[PDB]
């Protein structure tokens, strides 16, 4: 599963 | 030999089209299990491995979800990072990311990691402590800050603790058959013309699995890295994986040399030569 | 810097002419990702598929090309790329030697 944390740079 | 679910992200931008692409990939060992490419129409997390076929629509919805907006933002970051490297809309530029879990002898979570490279230089990468950032120049000191203020590196630990390492585990079972079966190479030497100063020797390793091993020349109890070709190792297109390494040697002296060959799907190193 | 391909043309198993087979051209350790790569039958492209772009701990990026073949004593097959760091396409042939 694939990591649901996406941070904008 | 411990196993590791990792993925593995690429954005890049198209100037010509005024567009990104973004293309993910996952990886358990050395095994790529699905794939997920923002140009495709209507794009989804696919499988790519036979026993990843098994999970049901509520997996690929979400892991589709997750991707789709992965490549969202992803595909504003290098927008922002364009701005950060005094950068025209001129040229396409890379953001890459890659992330995983090694599952430790006692079930738990031995290594995790996260990382970020621009343009192929590292950029920015989590901490061993899983809980402080490194940037590398002063803009990724801005991603840094910003990632600090809204406690990112506590969600990244709680994920690469925490379902990484769940999803691993079920992955090896679900894959137990192929993932957990370690396949040796079939090795031998051959030799070759090389030019006035010897005759090529090559040692082959040929269909192993999984893709760590080490093949080395001796002469009488001696390395021969020093003048030895040694390839990449490289995919068989079945799921195994070849390499093989080469050394001239003197006309009438291939008897003195011996390929050593270590794998995991062997009980002891081979020694071989040329016959 | 960018950085350049290093290729490789191979068979799946170890030629034998007239015998089924499988041809690879693996290019890898490349910065940035656009690449063109293809196999050539007499100079004559292939329709051989290619993996998903991934990379490597290195950041550099790797993709096998393949396609289905049956070797033999007439036919010569080579793998071509391009990609930024080649100001002329770097073409390399297969031999069984490889």
């Amino acid at each position: 599963y694939s990591s649901d944390v996406t941070t904008l740079v | 030999g411990p196993h590791s679910l990792s993925y593995f992200y690429t954005a890049v931008s198209r100037p010509d089209r005024g567009d990104s692409r973004f293309i993910a990939v996952g990886y358990v060992d050395d095994t790529q299990f699905v794939r997920f490419d923002s140009d495709a129409p209507n794009p989804r997390m696919e499988p790519r491995a036979p026993w990843i076929q098994q999970e049901g629509q509520d997996y690929w919805d979400r892991e589709t979800r997750k991707q789709r907006d992965t490549s969202q933002t992803y595909r504003v970051g290098l927008k922002n990072l364009r701005g950060y490297y005094n950068q025209s809309e001129a040229g396409s530029h890379t953001y890459q990311s890659m992330y995983g879990c090694y599952l430790g002898p006692d079930g738990l979570l031995l290594r995790g990691y996260r990382q970020y490279a621009y343009d192929g230089a590292d950029y920015i990468a989590l901490n061993e402590d899983l809980r402080s950032w490194t940037a590398a120049d002063t803009a990724a000191q801005i991603t840094k800050r910003k990632w600090e203020t809204a406690n990112v590196a506590e969600r990244r630990r709680s994920y690469l603790q925490g379902l990484c390492v769940e999803s691993l585990r079920e992955y090896l079972e679900m894959g137990k058959d192929t993932l957990q079966r370690a396949e040796p190479p079939k090795t031998h030497v051959t030799r070759h013309p090389s030019s006035d100063l010897g005759v090529t020797l090559r040692c082959w390793a040929l269909g192993f699995y999984p893709k760590e091993i080490s093949l080395t020349w001796q002469r009488e109890g001696q390395d021969q890295s020093q003048d030895m070709e040694l390839v990449e190792t490289r995919p068989s297109g079945d799921g195994t994986f070849q390499k093989w390494a080469a050394l001239v040697v003197p006309p009438g002296e291939e008897q003195s040399y011996t390929c050593h060959v270590q794998h995991e799907g062997l009980q002891e190193p081979l020694t071989l030569r040329w016959d | 810097v960018a950085r350049p391909p290093k290729v490789q043309v191979y068979s799946r198993h170890p030629a034998e002419n007239g015998k089924p087979n499988y041809l690879n051209c693996y290019v890898s350790g490349f910065h940035p990702p656009q690449i063109e790569i293809d196999l050539l039958k007499n100079g004559e492209k292939m329709n051989a598929e290619q993996s998903d772009l991934s990379f490597s701990k290195d950041w550099s990026f790797y993709l096998l090309v393949h396609t289905e073949f049956t070797p033999n004593a007439v036919d010569q097959y080579s793998c071509r790329v391009k990609h930024v760091t080649l100001d002329k396409p770097k073409i390399v042939k297969w031999d069984r030697d490889h």
